[PDB]
């Protein structure tokens, strides 16, 4: 849940 | 064809959207589960291409229920209730927003278009600020449904480092978005676009 | 070998994408445009997914270069500017927006993440902020591109009511998008968020 | 080229 929207913040990068 | 009246063609394909996804979702499959031959189901839906526009549609019919402004609504509110209707229809379905993605508009949304800016320009916005007001907050909602969606169709397969390989900050962004999900950031998005808008059109006749 | 060194496949996939789309591009295609079996490409590369992981880590090599706060920039300033480079490698192939989709996060770019908060919250904003405004940032932009680009692709086949069937206003919204394109309704919402989060940190102890 | 934005705009309504 959490771990999901941190990985689409790190994908911007 | 009660079996494949166009409501009930609709509501299989839904359904069938949410079982495989946009990737899997194809006429055969659609034929299958409505248990009738190809052949008979290409005379109703030409191909994947046309079901999806249908889909695209019914997911707005049945959900973006606020796309104009109600007697006396403030732009503000305006923008901010039809941004959220917008995204219940996106959300409606698994890769609702994909679905969305090139479809035709219809007749009558390019007519709610029209409405949508005579009523912006008749709160005192330029026709180019209206434009560029409707655009940003579609784009932004559009986006934060893409990438929601995204998530639980890239959960199957592939995962996240667990929770405790990260760095602390990182760390308290995971308990924190745990807790909230992404409602509240796409809230709290839209609220500064509008903001930012707002000391936009306060600008008027001079400089900010 | 030299055909197939790395950065080689790489740019060969890159002219693929841009010649035949996201859609088109198969691993088959690849073969022949190398001129190679389709084993011998197979050894260096699995399936169309790891091969568009691929294109969109090069894209983000190549042209996101604003990643991080240069010495004593502002957060304004940096978020501006870090929103514009990512824009800049999303338009740079075909398809972009869409490559950049479902692709995994490499490690570096967590690191990345973790220094863009330690920087805005040194900055003064709350964590939870932070995340909000890289959030809005990197959605509105996200989604201002798979539009763009959803255009040219729908050009094709498709094609719009002509300019003149128009109602007037959606007449003068023409002319006014045919003269300036879409990078200044990006470059105008970009701006807007800035500001509405700028109005948003000034809250700081009280209400807005 | 204005054509194609009015489309994406009459999109979201």
């Amino acid at each position: 849940r959490g771990r999901w929207q941190v990985w689409g913040l790190a994908k911007r990068c | 064809m009660s079996r494949l009246d166009k409501s009930k063609v609709i509501n299989s394909a839904l359904e069938l959207l949410n079982e495989v996804g946009i990737e899997g979702l194809t006429t055969r499959k659609l034929a299958q589960k409505l248990g009738v031959e190809q052949p008979t189901l290409y005379w109703h839906v030409k191909n994947k291409r046309a079901l999806l526009d249908a889909l695209a549609i019914e997911m707005l019919d049945r959900h973006h229920t606020h796309f104009s402004p109600l007697e006396g609504e403030s732009w503000q509110d305006f923008l901010r209730n039809n941004a959220k209707s917008f995204r219940n229809a996106l959300l409606s379905h698994r890769d609702g927003a994909k679905v969305h993605l090139g479809t035709r508009p219809t007749e009558k949304q390019y007519e709610t278009l029209e409405n949508q800016l005579a009523f912006l320009t008749q709160q005192g916005f330029s026709l180019e600020n209206a434009l560029y007001a409707l655009s940003a907050v579609g784009h932004f909602t559009l986006g934060s449904v893409l990438e929601d969606q995204e998530h639980q169709v890239a959960k199957e397969e592939r995962e996240t480092p667990t929770t405790d390989s990260m760095p602390p900050l990182l760390r308290q962004a995971i308990e924190l978005f745990d807790h909230q999900g992404a409602e509240p950031a796409f809230l709290h998005g839209l609220e500064s676009l509008i903001r930012g808008f707002e000391v936009q059109l306060t600008a008027l006749l001079q400089i900010v």
